[PDB]
RNA sequence: GAAGAUGAUCAGAUACCGUCGUAGUCUUAACCAUAAACUAUGCCGACUAGGGAUCGGGUGGUGUUUUUUUAAUGACCCACUCGGCACCUUACGAGAAAUCAAAGUCUUUGGGUUCUGGGGGGAGUAUGGUCGCAAGGCUGAAACUUAAAGGAAUUGACGGAA
């Protein structure tokens, strides 16, 4: 009978069913659990202002050889420290 | 539509139970269960050669509807009607392949054996599977010399014969190349007997 | 077959099928009139008869039950229905 | 078990057509069963339908002619407003121009064509192609 | 023609049979391209995927070139032919060969109503290839061709102006994808629709009519 | 198919088995189509004149073919005793 | 690394973390 | 994936036969599974038997023979050139020899 | 390690093919006619050519040979196979037939000489 | 015969191998509640294909054996049949394939129902609850990390495989 209930009385059964199954999306269970709040530094915004810390060079995974030229950023309206990535070519030269 | 003489003969059915026709084998196919009568103890069955001679008369009117005459294609991969299919090549028009089908007749047009039959007989269902499944690929009919246990995978016209012996495989070419040549005209008379008698058609030793 | 008188089998294929499987589902079983040696008289027992059948009058033991039909014992007379 | 005697004989049906018979023989034979039949014979997707009485509940043996594409049950029997028959021709039909959706209708069981006719719609059987 | 063999080339070639739809009616199979050359000459080509196929060698990965093309006339036939070779030019004009040898008639339709000249589908069809699935289904006028570009093409090249797609499986799959769009346009005369339900007088094939000119010597 | 001024619009009316009523599609390759000599008086072949059988490939390939064509040309009469419609 | 024996050093870590737990508590 | 059918012995209805010991290791094997070979020997030799029947007393007396079922595993039936593996389409033969 | 290649034995047997009213059992006779019928690149080719074409004919003296296919050779085969038997089997010698073997010349309607026997399980 | 003892060998010090040997293996009363607990295939129902072999029961042979002048019951043979463990051929069909008479009757998608899965790790982890004398069992995350992990098959290469 292809697994999943079909009787015209049985819409709780599907209806609960798949709240139960829903859980295992990314997404689902992410917005649910409420964890760009929670978590994830920028409070479930898109951008932050932050104080630099220091400038880092980060070694860039094999098989790339570079140094990436990012930056410690500690975020003003949380107060978690973040690494940021200074995105052209100088640029590090740029911010302090 | 056979008016009356089409009936079989007294004297053929000395013919078809003189040469066995009517030994069956032992193992039934579901298929060929219409062609039983009433299979006696020791477990060999019967076919009904009333049955065996209408789809033999079948066959041949089917056979003499081919226009040109040498792309009726009779097939023996058996030493028991290698002579049958030859003879029966040589009284009818009828392309024979005697002995090894060489495949890639059928398709594979490029072949020095290639040929395009618009009808293919065979001896055995079994032994000639080559021919049949090859046929199965450019739209041939097939009439095969059957027994009761012989399958009738892509066979069209069976004609239910003892595939055992050599008197019933030389014995049904025989009827068939004599019914065909009556079809045609080719014998005058259908109530005198073919003056070719059926023993040039049995496989011989030596 | 992939043509076949379904309304009409032969009597021999329903012969063959179980009680279950055939057109109409009916018995295989019987009734049998069925005498003693000794009395005169007439008894109708079954023939899958599932019990030590004896007469009114006599004392004699006509069928013994078996797996299948009972074994119509001791020099009985028979006859269907 | 035995939950849709209607689905037992539209499954029979087909499983006989997709072999190339030219009969079945359904078990156990309802009014719903017989009804689906001769919608499906009015429409000429099947023959002759003969109904053996036994004293039981039935048999039938339906003559395929040769027709038959997909005879299928919806179950379960959806409650089908006025509205939504053309939702259920666009999911089960192949096209617009033949095809039939069964429908049990308080005037009877019939196809949507002439369930359209009636202005009356209901539960839904299944289909006929 | 050409010196045909195949009698089929024989009666085309010599003018006997000069409709390709007489070849299709008696399901008959055609083994030169050049029967379709003459049955069908506007019968334009297109190359859809170029692909590079590796052996593994002793030494070396061998590696082939594996060409699919769609050839067809945008009134009703089409042929897919896959076929690999040692360069991609030979990969193109066999696979227009095999192509050529493929071809099949689609049954346009209509979305429904009977106004003038087929623009779709006459059935909802489907085809299987591997994973994929693709399904057609009859579309209204303007509404063109819903299909991946290779599928599109494919459509475009039977002659099919409106039509729906859906698919399953691994679509990326391109040899896969457009075989089962070949199957499934070619399961149009797959499908028995009530106006093809009229009883028919069964024809003589042309091998029988033109027995003469067939199987010369 | 036709449109709504008549004009039949098929491109080619596809043949059906005479078995099972299927559509015998161009590709269908294990389907063969039988002609019949029809039999005149003093039993000869009049060349030209057949009884013609369409079988689809289905048939042919589930070995139905035989017995399919025993049923359509006992109907025809090309056979008297041979197909029996109750088995 | 096959799974039984991951399986038994993480059995292990269960005991030794549930030991420093009641320890604790 | 499933190399066979059988999977690799001869239980189709039970959950459970009963373990045997291997011949040359004493290995615990399913009985259903083992490997067994009945080898039947002669008690003398091949060619002793001139010898035995020539310094025999009791004129044509038997000579009677040795049996011994053999249980074994796959790995030491596969080593002892038992039962010597098998292409994949000639490993479905059932076959004796 | 005198195995004779393709292109000795495929133009030995289009030799045989094509020129049976022709060479003989003698490799000199052979070998000279080799010089006019065909254009045998070197004389050591040649000398095989011929050789393997004496080969074959010494054989075919004796029993035909696969893969040859002359004219003659279909006649004087077609001469032997034409052999019919006067001693006429199929014929009455005495019809022994079984029970229901008769029950099946009643139920085909006709009359045949025949004797009966039980067969035995 | 875990542990443990001891004898050899090994580059490191192959834990394999040899001889002992505790717990254990067995049983009673109570616990535990897991296994590659596998057919890695939930349970009920219907239909679709041929075949032979076998287990249990039933039915029928004017069958064989108990030949004793028309020879019980068992055993056997033959044909049916129902139920079972399975098996062989084919691929109508299904599948990514291996393969599957079910893993078929599925884009022509709906017979009834329960359970489970949602890329790989982290992780069957942390914590909470509950069960257990304990070992642990059942339930069971997240942060973080990652572009593959994997399945089936093909060609090659390699094998202390033939
Ligand atoms: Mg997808
Ligand atoms: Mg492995
Ligand atoms: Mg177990
Ligand atoms: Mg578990
Ligand atoms: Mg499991
Ligand atoms: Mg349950
Ligand atoms: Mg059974
Ligand atoms: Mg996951
Ligand atoms: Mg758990
Ligand atoms: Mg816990
Ligand atoms: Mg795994
Ligand atoms: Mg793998």
């Amino acid at each position: 009978g292809k697994g999943k209930p079909r009787g015209l009385n049985s819409a709780r059964k599907l209806r609960v069913h798949r709240r139960n199954n829903r859980w295992a999306e990314n997404n689902y269970k992410k917005r649910l659990l409420g964890t760009a709040f929670k978590s994830s530094p920028f409070g479930g915004s898109s951008h932050a202002k932050g104080i630099v810390l220091e400038k880092l060079g980060i070694e860039s995974k094999q098989p790339n050889s570079a140094i990436r030229k990012c930056v410690r950023v500690q975020l003003i309206k949380n107060g978690k420290k973040v690494t940021a990535f200074v995105p052209n070519d100088g640029c590090l030269n740029f911010v302090d | 539509s056979l008016p009356a003489t089409f009936d079989l003969t007294p004297e053929d059915a000395q013919l078809l139970l003189a040469a066995n026709t009517h030994l069956g084998a032992r193992n039934v196919q579901v298929h060929q269960e219409p062609y039983v009568f009433n299979a006696r103890p020791d477990g060999v069955h019967v076919i009904n050669v009333g049955k065996t001679w209408e789809k033999l008369v079948l066959a041949a009117r089917i056979i003499a509807a081919i226009p040109n005459p040498e792309d009726v294609v009779a097939i023996s991969s058996r030493t028991f009607g290698q002579r049958a299919v030859l003879k029966f090549a040589a009284h009818t028009g009828a392309t024979p392949i005697a002995g090894r089908f060489t495949p890639g007749s059928f398709t594979n047009y490029i072949t020095r054996s290639f040929k395009e039959p618009r009808l293919v007989i065979v001896t055995d269902p079994r032994s000639d599977a080559q021919a049949i499944k090859e046929a199965s690929y450019v739209n041939i009919p097939v009439i095969a010399l059957t027994d009761l246990d012989s399958p009738s995978e892509f066979v069209d016209v069976a004609i239910p014969c003892n595939n055992r012996g050599k008197h019933s495989i030389g014995l049904i070419w025989y009827l068939l190349a004599r019914e065909v040549l009556r079809l045609r005209g080719a014998l005058v008379d259908r109530t005198q007997p073919w003056s070719i008698m059926p023993d040039l058609y049995f496989y011989r030793d030596p | 077959v992939l043509v076949q008188d379904l309304l009409h089998p032969t009597a021999a294929s329903e012969a063959r099928k179980h009680k279950l499987k055939t057109l109409v589902q009916g018995p295989r079983s019987y009734f049998l009139d069925v005498k003693c040696p000794g009395c005169l008289n007439i008894t109708t027992v079954f023939s899958h008869a599932q019990t030590a059948v004896t007469c009114e009058s006599c004392s004699t033991i006509l069928c013994t039950p078996t797996g299948g039909k009972a074994k119509l014992s001791e020099g009985t007379s028979f006859r269907r229905k | 078990t035995r939950s849709s005697v209607l689905a037992d004989a539209l499954n029979a049906i087909n499983n006989a057509e997709k072999t190339g018979k030219r009969q079945v023989l359904i078990r156990p034979s309802s009014k719903v069963i017989i009804k689906f039949l001769q919608v499906m014979q009015k429409h000429g997707y099947i023959g002759e339908f003969e109904y053996i009485d036994d004293h039981r509940s039935g048999k039938i043996v339906v003559q395929l002619n040769g027709r038959l594409n997909k005879c299928g049950v919806i179950s379960p029997r959806f409650n089908v407003k006025i509205g939504d028959i053309e939702k259920w021709t666009a999911n089960l039909l192949p096209a617009r121009q033949f095809g039939y959706v069964i429908l049990t209708t308080s005037a009877g069981i019939m196809d949507h064509e002439e369930a359209r006719r009636k202005h009356v719609s209901g539960k839904i059987l299944g289909f006929v192609y | 023609g050409w010196v045909p063999v195949t009698k089929l080339g024989r009666l085309v070639k010599a003018g006997k049979i000069t409709t390709i739809e007489e070849i299709f009616l008696h399901s008959l199979p055609v083994k030169e391209f050049q029967i379709i050359d003459t049955l069908l000459p506007g019968l334009q080509d297109e190359v859809m995927n170029i692909k590079p196929v590796q052996k593994q060698t002793r030494a070396g990965q061998r590696t082939r070139f594996k060409a699919v093309v769609v050839v067809g006339d945008s009134n009703g036939h089409v042929g897919l032919g896959i076929k690999t070779a040692k360069e991609v030019a030979g990969a193109i004009r066999a696979g227009i060969i095999i192509a050529k040898l493929s071809v099949i008639p689609i049954r346009r339709g209509y979305w429904g109503t009977n106004l003038g000249q087929p623009h779709s589908l006459a059935t909802k069809t489907t085809g299987k290839c591997g994973s994929v699935t693709v399904r057609l289904i009859p579309a209204p006028r303007g509404s063109g061709i819903v299909a991946s570009p290779a599928v599109k093409k494919l459509l475009q090249l039977a002659g099919v102006e409106d039509v729906y797609t859906q698919s399953n499986g691994k679509t990326r799959t391109l040899e896969n994808t457009l075989k089962a769009a070949f199957v499934a346009i070619g399961n149009t005369y797959g499908f028995l629709t009530p106006n093809l339900w009229a009883e028919q007088p069964l024809p003589v094939s042309p091998l029988d009519i033109y027995s003469d000119e067939a199987s010369a010597q | 198919m036709e449109n709504d001024k008549g004009q039949l619009v098929e491109l080619y009316v596809p043949r059906k088995c005479s078995a099972t009523n299927r559509i015998i599609k161009a590709d269908d390759h294990a389907s063969v189509q039988i002609n019949v000599a029809k039999v005149d008086e003093e039993g000869r072949a009049i060349p030209g004149e057949y009884v013609t059988y369409a079988l689809s490939g289905y048939v042919r390939s589930r070995g139905e073919s035989d017995d399919s064509l025993n049923r359509l040309a006992q109907n025809d009469g090309l056979l008297k005793n041979v197909w029996s419609y109750s088995r | 690394m096959r799974a039984k024996w991951r399986k038994k050093r993480t059995r292990r870590l269960k005991r030794k973390r549930r030991k420093v737990r009641a320890r604790s508590k | 994936p499933k190399k066979r059918a059988s999977n690799g012995r001869n239980k189709k209805g039970r959950g459970h036969v009963k373990p045997v010991r291997c011949v040359n290791c004493s290995k615990s094997i399913p009985k259903d599974k083992a490997i067994k070979r009945m080898a039947i020997r002669n008690i003398v030799e091949a060619a002793a038997v001139r010898d035995l029947s020539e310094a025999s007393v009791y004129p044509e007396y038997a000579l009677p023979k040795t049996y011994n079922k053999l249980h074994y595993c796959v790995s030491c039936a596969i080593h002892a050139r038992i039962v010597r593996v098998r292409s994949r389409e000639d490993r479905k033969n059932r076959a004796p020899p | 390690g005198r195995v004779r290649t393709k292109t000795v034995k495929r133009a030995s047997k289009a030799l045989i093919e094509r020129y049976y009213p022709k060479l003989t059992l003698d490799f000199q006779t052979n070998k000279r006619l080799c010089d006019e019928i065909a254009t045998i690149q070197s004389k050591r080719l040649r000398n095989k050519i011929a050789g393997y074409t004496t080969h074959l004919m010494k054989r075919i003296q004796k029993g035909p040979v696969r893969g040859i296919s002359f004219k003659l050779q279909e006649e004087e085969r077609e001469r032997k196979d034409q052999y019919v038997p006067e001693v006429s089997a199929l014929d009455l010698s005495r019809l022994n037939v079984d029970n229901q073997t008769s029950d099946l010349v009643k139920s085909l309607g006709l009359k045949l000489p025949l004797s009966v026997i039980n067969v035995s399980a």
